[PDB]
């Protein structure tokens, strides 16, 4: 099965009035509906529901509703670009951040006892601060993470060609990783240094012949610099006038020659550059990690209080009166949400209309097709009541 | 020759298998193929490798009544009706999963986009079994023609 | 009896071998090969291996049994109802495995994005053996036909 999350716990959140009625099993209350009612009995309720919130007019709920679905999903994005880079960052599993505690509270106890309790959020505030509030704060938390990583991406990509420039292959080296000066010119006013790269089989050949191959040439300045396992590296000291002569001449008896000129203030930034990405990567790792962790925190619960909110509007001004509903959040296993969602759909899927309901169960999402999607946003079905599926 | 007749049988199974064996094999393609872009007529796409695959039945109960029917000598007479109406039902069987195999698969492609064209490619999926019905008609005939077993 | 009478217990084993050789190896490379992207239908494609392995064994334990009743010498029936049958089963099998080999591959090739195919793929390849086991009853009745050589 490829249609739902099954590496994390899933959410079902269903809301209905007090006078509604399961087509599944008559003679019983919704409540005793949730738990017994339920696939296989495993179904845990939990109290999700919530008093007024100073809405307005029937004008002004539609405009909201709509608020509230791009707040929520902006929120639920944000949430899911925040736990897929602590994801992708290799410090948790995959069923880390969609399962495990939040604030010391594991998710179906934190939800069953969400009772629209917020720290800048109160029941006599509006719901449009609120949802702008909650939304310009989950953007900045998943900004600043998301700037945070590609500082940490771009540090990477530095000390990758800063570790890579430091040693190893004779493809891109410089001469930065010696401070001997042995291996370079040191108070010369006419000497260079320049690295010629030969193959094993040539490096007598090269070290014999590079003597007599550029005349005005240091002798017994070719030495065992680096190689890893094809090639030795051999530095030749010169004049600056014989290094275009001596490499032109040296690339026709094919080796490999490497431009470059004595400096020391190259291989000290050089070094310099190297010595300071990796600390740069290191800090920017953690204060992206710290950042992710915490922006992903206020972005799950400014989820949790969208979602609770747009339940409830949606319940509001589906249902009408009364104006207090009951909704709740029940935890279901992954592998089971079709079951659950198609008997939910069947038992409270008579309470909007006849003509809404639909015998469409599960959804699609695969690469060559988005049809049959679960929602009331899209043409190809609508939902028969008020519910939502949530896939963290 | 005593015994001849035995080729009839086997190839009208032979033929009839291996043409039930393409056309499920063809049909089987352009349902895979066709089950990827839209899984919700899946069960309705299927009906062709199903219907292609049951032309093997005519075949194996004519191989399997025609050696009911043989002991273990036989006349010159037999072994030339028998291998007539033999190769006359495999190659109408062969035929009729040939072209049952490409019906399936383009009648699968093409009901994959439009649902209406269902019926049309049931319809013309249902008509490929005369061929096999016929030929198993004569197959049937022409065995129960023959005389002279032992 | 002339000649050419062993021909019949090899050629069953040859084409079934060679059909589910090719319905394997046709098999597990669609099952390798989708076994990267998704790890969920790794399980999944031992079936047509497993399932297409029994057509390898019906028709070796059909050329035992026609090796069983062969000897060093032959009937005068035997050499026509033992490869018309052997011919039958093999060509049976190998219809049988390379029409299996292409449904599999199509169907774990497709239901590696969502797996929604799978019980048509299990459905088809359910059904898929019924040209072996009327192949191997037609092989069976012709065998069982041809018995006291000599």
């Amino acid at each position: 099965m490829a249609t739902a999350l099954y590496t994390a716990n899933d959410f079902i959140l269903i809301s209905l009035p007090q006078n509604a009625q399961p087509v599944t099993a008559p003679g019983s209350k919704t409540d005793s509906w949730f738990n017994e009612t339920l696939i296989g009995g495993r179904a845990f309720v939990s109290d999700f529901k919530i008093p007024e919130f100073k809405i307005g007019s029937l004008d002004t709920l539609i405009v909201e509703s709509e608020e509230l679905s791009k707040v929520d999903n902006q929120i639920g994005a944000s949430i899911g670009k925040i736990i897929e880079i602590l994801q992708g960052l290799n410090e948790t599993s995959t069923n880390a951040y969609r399962t495990l505690p939040i604030n010391n509270m594991p998710v179906p106890e934190y939800l069953e006892n969400f009772q629209w309790q917020t720290r800048k959020f109160k029941l006599d505030k509006s719901i449009k601060d609120l949802i702008t509030l909650i939304s310009n704060e989950s953007s900045q938390l998943d900004a600043d993470v998301r700037a945070t990583y590609a500082n940490y991406n771009s540090a990477k990509t530095n000390l990758a060609a800063a570790e890579r420039k430091k040693t190893g292959d004779l493809s891109v080296r410089s001469l930065h990783d010696i401070v001997k000066p042995e291996d370079f010119v040191l108070n010369s006013e006419h000497l260079t240094t320049v690295l010629v790269a030969v193959p094993k089989s040539l490096k007598s050949d090269f070290e014999k012949s590079y003597e007599t191959l550029s005349k005005n040439v240091v002798p017994a300045s070719a030495s065992v610099i680096a190689e890893d396992a094809e090639y030795v590296l051999f530095n030749v000291h010169l004049f600056k006038k014989n290094v275009q002569e001596f490499t032109t001449a040296a690339r026709e008896k094919k080796f490999i020659p490497r431009e470059f000129n004595y400096s020391e203030e190259l291989i000290d930034q050089l070094k310099k550059e190297h010595d300071s990405a990796a600390s740069l990567e290191q800090s920017l790792r953690v204060q992206l990690v710290r950042l992710a962790k915490t922006a992903y925190v206020d972005v799950f619960i400014n989820w949790f209080h969208i979602k609770a909110l747009r339940v409830y509007v949606e319940s509001v001004l589906r249902y009408g009166l009364p104006p207090h509903f009951n909704i709740k959040i029940i935890a279901v296993p992954p592998k089971n949400l079709s079951k659950c969602k198609s008997e939910l759909i069947d038992a409270f899927g008579f309470l909007g209309g006849n003509a809404f309901m639909k015998d469409k169960k599960g959804k699609i999402n695969k690469q060559d097709t988005s049809l049959h999607q679960y929602a009331s946003l899209v043409d190809t079905e609508y939902e028969p009541f008020v519910m939502y599926i949530i896939n963290l | 020759a005593p015994f001849f007749g035995a080729i009839g049988c086997a190839s009208a199974i032979i033929f009839t298998s291996l043409g039930a064996a393409y056309g499920t094999a063809k049909s089987g393609v352009g349902i895979c193929a066709t089950c990827v872009l839209r899984p919700d007529l899946l069960f309705k796409n299927i009906v062709p490798v199903i219907m292609a695959g049951i032309i093997a039945i005519y075949g194996l109960v004519v191989s399997v009544l025609v050696c009911y029917s043989l002991g273990q000598k036989q006349a010159l007479y037999t072994g030339f009706i028998q291998l007539g109406a033999g190769l006359s039902v495999g190659l109408s069987g062969l035929a009729a999963g040939f072209a049952i195999g490409i019906v399936g698969d383009a009648g699968v492609r093409g009901s994959s986009q439009q649902p209406r064209l269902f019926v049309g490619m049931i319809l013309i999926l249902i008509f490929a079994e005369v061929l096999g019905l016929y030929g198993l008609i004569v197959a049937l005939l022409l065995n129960s023609r023959a005389t002279q077993d032992v």
